[PDB]
């Protein structure tokens, strides 16, 4: 990230699956710029991630059209328990009205199907998580 | 596992939440004649990289211009326009903005500008009360 | 009065209209789901993976068309108070299951005109649990696979192995042999087959039909359920296996039992329906009995066969009873159904009277049936053969003075305690005028037969005397049995699962009481919705798919989880979801349940859809769509917006919709459903203009003087007995597939909620609408008659009479045709026109 | 009679024209003559990679095309028009889609141009009220 | 002129989406016979232009 740091590039192992990663040595980070995601933890170590895209995980779930998509689906392939908050980039909708805070529920893929995890918080572009982000 | 933002719409009634979108303009240098593609799409890095990889395979670069300053409603009906549409063929007249893939092209006009420049007016329009939401001089 | 105080409906051009069905179309692309059905639970066996379950089940996932069979894993654990969304995991690996644009057989369009099942791909599928084997009918030829039998649970979708064969002709009505999984049986020309999977070695067993010429000529069949018991007693099966094997100690010789019914309809009357090729311009015969009119003539037979170890079919044979069921069992005009008991004892059926109000259960020993030769020798010899103590045994009789409902539930026991004397339970809605469980003990004492000489039976020859009748239920509302529902017994915890309305009619709950003492009736799903359920095969967990009137459909997993001490009061919590609720549109508004009470001070429930963008003060035009008919009811707290959203769409143009549960429909009892017995269109009509009466006195926008009448099939023959009996209050009528004379409808219909000719001679021209035609109004543009003309059951000649006898009293009329349409009107093109021809008339005569 | 009703109009049928409008346009170049493509053939995703490969064996160049603004339905049948329909050479002007197995050959629509100056546009509208769902136009500066 | 082409008149009709109006003469082949079912006819062709043209 471009955190305490600074300019910190990304490792893209290939172009076509859309995976990245970065080893990442301070604590907390800054937001990554291309649309606000962003993770913050304590320590020097290795972080990958995967953009997973929702055309193949929600034709699996059924009224598909009937759920709007605020974001990427990124995947994190971290050691666990070690990630202390993750920063989803959520449109803006709270500058308007008719958007709940208590209406938000998140998706968490698995191989067994989509859970709706409530969410922490929702920033004016960002979404929150605690410290299980799977 | 892959985490995920939030996605809720109650059944109750369409609310029509606003989106963060910005649409997206390729320029041509090489060819005969230069073509503009207007994305009319959010503004999520894996459209951005979707239509990044795509546009690099078919000779086309994007410029950045003026993004849009307020939000808008999802899935409505936005024609587009310009000063210089009309005696300039923009494809279609309502584009749209709903949300679809990285994984297939997104939804765009098509616009066939002949000369290129350093300028032209382009417009999108809401039709549910034509308030203007962009302009881009180009 | 106040023609500035109407409402005055915006007349919209016909491209205008069709611009408004296709905008509700862009949204009925979202609102139809066809939520899954035919749930099938199996444990995973593993107690160290991730999931405990798979529930299997049919499918439409909406990343496809047709539907097809799917699976969800259902996990041993969830993170609480975060909702789990199942994968739809597809099953088969994305082949299609129709033809290029859903060319059929005439067999299978008709059996799916008959269940009414309108979506396409794979309809029905049959399954085994032991083997864990998948038998379906799937496009051109019978399919099949299996998961985890002795095999495992495959993660990635499999290939569907085709079942090949020498046949031709469509294989209808595939089934497993409980018994023996490799072995299964379809009827294939109207005879029962049965075939091998992995040999392919098949086998005919019936030779009634010859395929000689047309059923005019080629009248008896075997194993296939009739016209009449399709569509009016909803049984679609002749045949039934034994699901256990006996041993006839040959050397190894394993026999299996099929029960089948054999027909004889050479005697029922023959009408010609044109096919749905229309440029051959040839018909098709039926064998369509009307009222009065010979039924086919009936018979229960035996067809056995005998398998070696490897699984050839060593021997077969034909069996029948010693002497004719006819005779045997005087007064039995249909077998409503039948089956077997558990242990594979007895051969269990239900008996049906001429006038259906003399339903009797009986059960079938296999030694009652010999061997069917034409040698009478070896005949009186198999007469002798049998045994003196084996008899048929009427063991229950249900007799009543309205009609006899078929309630399919009866869940016969194992009867090892005290080897006598059969304890089973059976639902009973002529004793207390309400469907409720019991459990009857039926003392089952032979006395003896001398089989060789034939006699006749009397009375109540079989009838056995009954031990004990204890009642497990009891109230002023049903056990749902009809329309597929069912029963589920866990014998292990003695308790039975039940559905029915005992909070209000509206609501279809999931009830358990236990057989043992008739204690307290647990409900186990959420009231202000209404369920449809499924439970386990271990009764640990269940499905409901449920709805309201508000709220659209979505298909919850809930799981049964407390002490097993008292396993009565194991509460039901949410497991998993399945299918959520889809996105209502933009222009949707819930209609209002509303009831009311008659002059009888009779309960009557009814709806409204409101019109869209109201000003209080102003009338607007009303529809009162109706059905008013037995076994269908309207109102209920579930979701109207699939099926009925052309009732939006004319609240969005302005209209008030109002629906109305007349006397005579079903889920409110016998005495409830009795109010139409022999005087069918007498009382449902005033039941519909007393709501309108009701309607219009509580909300304030029904102008009376603009009233439409729209019905459908039933529905639209009270439509036109509306603008009969009550011309001054029904503005317009359109009736949609009316049913117009009573004596030319069939039997199992109209012998049951009115009498045989002879008998009820006013109630039949009382009722006949089209005889009653000098009544129907003078001016032009108050009637519309829509008609589909392939139809089989409301046939084209209904309206066809009705027209007749228009032009011999010189009415007026409109009338509409769908060529295509048989008698829903499936074609979406063909709907599209139905509606905004509905539309016009409305918006231009009303 | 239990309730014949007439159960709408289920159209169970979306999302697909989109990946079917990908398919469309499959322009020839060996000389400055140019012939053209168009498949419409709906309900699976695994039919686009091997029509796709397959008009690549067989010498037909891609093109990113506008998807329908609404997706179409099977079981109904659709026209074909615009500027170079009529005028330059097509001879299926009529399309429908129907199914057919990802891995089989389809029905196309033949469509010659010759020397196509600077644009061909062309038109998918439905034969049901001849709206105009679908808008296109080819470009040759996107020719190989 | 049997009745099937009337019948696939409608049925394009229907597939076109076009409107019609339609009357059925049950009992007469091909001239309206009975005298009753052609005095219908007669009013049925008064009122249709009466109304509509």
């Amino acid at each position: 990230f471009w955190g305490p740091t600074g300019p910190v590039a990304t490792e893209v192992v290939d172009k076509e699956k859309n995976l990245y990663r970065v080893h990442f040595p301070v604590a907390g980070s800054y937001r990554w710029p291309n649309t606000g995601l962003c993770f913050v933890m304590r320590e020097a170590v290795t972080v990958e991630i995967e953009f997973c895209v929702w055309d193949q995980f929600l034709g699996e779930i059924n009224p598909q059209h009937s759920w709007m998509v605020a974001g990427p689906l990124l995947d994190i392939k971290a050691e666990p328990g070690a990630v202390e908050a993750v920063h989803l980039p959520h449109f803006v909708a709270l500058q308007g009205g008719h958007v709940d805070t208590s209406l938000f529920q998140m998706a968490h893929f698995k191989e067994e199907g989509m859970l709706l995890e409530k969410p922490a918080r929702v920033e004016l572009h960002h979404i929150v998580l605690e410290n299980p982000s799977f | 596992s892959p985490l995920g933002v939030l996605l809720k719409m109650i059944h109750n009634a369409l609310r029509f939440i606003p989106v963060t979108s910005v649409v997206l303009l390729y320029h041509r240098v090489h060819p005969e004649e230069v073509t503009f593609h207007l994305y009319l799409i959010p503004s999520d890095c894996s459209i951005r990289k979707a239509i990044d990889d795509l546009e690099m395979k078919f000779q086309f670069v994007r410029i950045h211009k003026p993004p849009p300053l307020t939000p808008l409603y999802m899935g409505c009906r936005y024609t587009v326009s310009g000063s210089g549409s009309g005696m300039l063929e923009i494809l279609p007249k309502e584009l749209e903005l709903c949300y679809r893939s990285p994984g297939e092209d997104q939804l765009f006009s098509e616009f066939y500008v002949g000369h290129l420049g350093s300028g032209i007016r382009l417009q999108v329009k809401d039709k549910k009360d034509e308030t203007l939401v962009w302009e881009a001089l180009v | 009065d106040d023609p500035a105080a109407r409402f005055q409906v915006q007349k919209h051009s016909w491209d205008g209209l069709r611009s408004i069905i296709h905008g509700s179309r862009k949204y009925s692309g979202l609102i139809v789901n066809k939520a899954p059905h035919d749930f099938q639970f199996v444990q995973k066996t593993d107690e160290s993976g991730p999931h405990s379950h798979r529930l299997y089940y049919l499918g439409m996932p909406y990343g496809s068309r047709e539907n097809s069979l799917l699976y969800s894993e259902i996990p041993k654990k969830v993170r609480k108070e975060a909702l789990l969304l199942l994968s739809w995991k597809q099953m088969l690996d994305h082949f299609q299951a129709t033809p290029h644009h859903g060319v059929y057989s005439r067999e299978e369009e008709l059996l799916r005109e008959r269940k009414r099942l309108g979506v396409f791909g794979i309809t029905s599928y049959d399954f085994h649990s032991e083997s864990g084997l998948f038998l379906f009918q799937a496009s051109n030829s019978l399919f099949h696979c299996r998961d985890g039998g002795k095999n495992g649970f495959m993660v990635s979708p499999m290939k569907p192995l085709e079942i090949k064969t020498q046949c031709s002709g469509p294989r209808m009505d595939p089934k497993i042999c409980p018994a023996d999984p490799a072995f299964f049986s379809f009827i294939n020309n109207s005879d029962l087959w049965v075939a091998n999977i992995e040999t392919g070695e098949e086998r005919r067993l019936t030779f009634c039909h010859q395929g000689l010429s047309n059923v005019l000529d080629d009248p008896k069949s075997a194993g296939v359920a009739t016209f009449v018991i399709q569509e009016e007693f909803d049984r679609f099966t002749g045949y039934w296996w034994c699901p256990t094997a006996s041993w006839e100690g040959s050397e190894g010789l394993k026999t299996l039992r099929i029960l089948y019914e054999e027909v004889d309809e050479s005697e029922v009357e023959v009408i010609h329906v044109p096919s749905p090729a229309l440029e051959e311009r040839k018909t098709d015969s039926y064998r369509y009995p009307r009222t009065g009119s010979k039924n086919p003539k009936i018979a229960l037979k035996l067809a056995e066969f005998q398998t070696d170890s490897q699984g050839k079919i060593v021997s077969t044979q034909e069996k029948e009873l010693v002497q004719p069921f006819s005779s045997l069992f005087p007064k039995v005009e249909y077998i409503a159904r039948a089956g077997w008991t558990r242990d594979g004892k007895y051969a269990w059926a239900m008996f049906l009277d001429r006038p259906q109000q003399w339903l009797q259960l009986v059960l079938l020993p296999p030694a009652l049936f010999i061997p069917s030769t034409e040698n009478e020798e070896q005949r009186l010899a198999s007469a002798r053969a049998v045994p003196r103590n084996v008899q048929p045994y009427v063991v229950y009789e249900e007799v009543t003075n309205v009609w006899i409902n078929v309630h399919d539930i009866f869940y016969p026991f194992p009867q090892s305690e005290g080897e006598d004397e059969l304890c089973f339970l059976r639902a009973n809605e002529c004793k207390t005028g309400f469907c409720h469980l019991y459990k009857v003990t039926a003392v089952l004492k032979s006395q003896g037969y001398d089989w060789s000489e034939p006699f006749s039976p009397g009375e109540d020859e079989f009838k056995c005397p009954i031990k004990e009748e204890i009642a497990l239920t009891s109230g002023e509302w049903e056990v749902l049995a009809r329309h597929g529902s069912k029963i589920w017994v866990n014998e292990e915890t003695k308790l039975v699962y039940f559905q029915g309305t005992k909070d209000t009619p509206l609501e279809h709950h999931l009830y358990v009481v236990s057989y043992e003492a008739a204690g307290e009736i647990v409900r186990l799903t959420t009231p202000g919705f209404s369920h449809s359920c499924s439970m386990s095969q271990n009764f640990d967990m269940f499905v409901s798919h449920y709805s309201s009137v508000s709220t659209p459909p979505c298909v919850h997993v809930y799981k049964l989880s407390g002490p097993d001490d008292d396993p009565l009061h194991k509460q039901p919590r949410f497991w998993a979801s399945m299918m959520e609720a889809a996105s209502c549109p933009p222009d949707y508004v819930p209609p209002e349940i509303f009831h009311f009470h008659t002059r009888s001070d009779v309960r009557l429930y009814g709806m409204i859809y409101k019109p869209h963008a109201l000003q209080p003060g102003k009338k607007h035009p009303t529809v009162l769509f109706v059905y008013g008919g037995p076994q269908v009811q309207l109102v209920n707290n579930s979701f109207k917006g699939i099926k009925y959203l052309r009732l939006n769409t004319l609240a969005s143009l302005g209209y008030a919709v109002v629906v109305i549960d007349g006397r005579g429909s079903c889920q409110r009892g016998l005495r409830f459903e009795g109010a139409l017995k022999n005087q069918m269109g007498q009382v449902e009509i005033e039941d519909q203009v007393e709501g309108l009466q009701f309607v219009a006195e509580k909300y304030g926008f029904i102008d009376l003087s603009r009233v439409a009448i729209h019905g459908w099939s039933y529905g639209g023959f009270l439509s036109l007995m509306g603008l009969i009996h009550k011309p001054q209050v029904f503005k317009v009528a359109i009736a949609g597939a009316p049913v117009t004379v009573w004596m030319a409808y069939d039997t199992g219909y109209t012998e049951r909620y009115m009498d045989v000719p002879e008998n009820n001679q006013h109630g039949y021209e009382a009722g006949s609408v089209a005889l009653h035609v000098e009544k129907l109004p003078n001016e032009p543009n108050r009637l519309l008659i829509l008609h589909g003309f392939l139809d089989e059951n409301v046939h084209f000649f209904h309206t066809n009479f009705l027209v007749s006898q228009l032009i011999r009293a010189g009415k007026p009329y409109q009338l509409q045709i769908y060529p295509n349409e048989r008698h829903s009107i499936r074609c979406p093109e063909s709907g599209e026109h139905y509606e905004v021809t509905l539309l016009h008339f409305l918006q231009e005569y009303l």
